[PDB]
């Protein structure tokens, strides 16, 4: 049923109209605009501790926000909420990666955190390097497909809306939402592009950005190592839950 | 999953 992949797929671009943390208004009137010197230098500054807290709260308002856009999905809502949670537990940060590329700037490796543009050098106290870099290597590459809106709303509820992820007790409903997603972002894809295998290379990069959060993940393991204290009583509660 | 469940039903 045509009409039933069209209210899909218009539901889940409005969904994404209304819950980016960063609206396309907000981005375009940053205009790229950079940190300072001056701010760059206090970040570097900070101790590891500190940096690590800053960036929890950025991410886990991030979240909050694709928390939103999946209660608004209308075929997500319909899962039963078992599935609901495993969806969002796992595939969370992927959507926030996805999300990210958005507040990119492809010409001078910038990423928007809090309020600014900043390059890898901003977030050096972290001593995630290679985080950083992974993230900001798969952001190149996402923008260099230049994705429209639509497309950007589609294909991060695709990440969503998987069937692989573990536990799920009822994988083939994912699947079949999940098909229908991916058969209205084909259709949406051949308006503004002519490599009719966009979609193909957009599927291709589903393993790179899981690999990217579970990178996110060691990381955080061996903070927790050297600062057990912070992560229990200093970071958001749930990014705790999330990622313990 | 109290808090995502709590966030979840807002
Ligand atoms: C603007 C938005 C999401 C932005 C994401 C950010 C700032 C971010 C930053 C880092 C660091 C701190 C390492 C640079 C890591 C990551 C993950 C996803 C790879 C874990 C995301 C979302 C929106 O507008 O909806």
């Amino acid at each position: 049923t045509m009409s039933e992949i069209d209210r899909i797929a218009q539901n889940i671009i409005k969904s994404h109209l209304e819950t980016c943390q960063y609206t396309m208004e907000e981005l375009h009137q940053l205009a790229w605009q950079t940190h300072t010197y001056e701010e760059i230098k206090a970040y570097q500054s900070k101790s590891r501790e500190a940096l690590w807290q800053q960036c929890a709260i950025q991410i886990t308002h991030a979240i909050q926000y694709v928390v939103e856009f999946a209660k608004r999905i209308t075929g997500f809502m319909e899962l039963c909420q078992n599935d609901q949670i495993l969806l969002l537990k796992s595939g969370c940060l992927e959507v926030v990666l996805v999300r990210m590329c958005r507040a990119f700037n492809p010409l001078n490796n910038t990423v928007l955190f809090e309020g600014k543009y900043g390059g890898m050098q901003m977030f050096k106290a972290l001593g995630s390097d290679d985080l950083v870099n992974e993230a900001f290597d798969f952001a190149k590459n996402l923008c260099s497909l230049q994705l429209t809106e639509e497309e950007i709303a589609l294909f991060s509820s695709a990440v969503l809306i998987s069937p692989d992820r573990a536990w799920l007790l009822e994988p083939r409903k994912v699947q079949k939402l999940q098909e229908k997603i991916y058969f209205a972002l084909q259709h949406v894809i051949q308006k503004n592009h002519l490599d009719d295998e966009t979609l193909a290379k957009l599927i291709a990069k589903i393993p790179t950005i899981t690999a990217v959060c579970n990178l996110h993940g060691e990381k955080l393991q061996v903070f927790k190592q050297s600062h057990p204290d912070i992560v229990n009583t200093l970071f958001p509660p749930l990014y705790k839950e999330l990622f313990n | 999953h109290k808090i995502l469940h709590r966030l979840l039903q807002e």
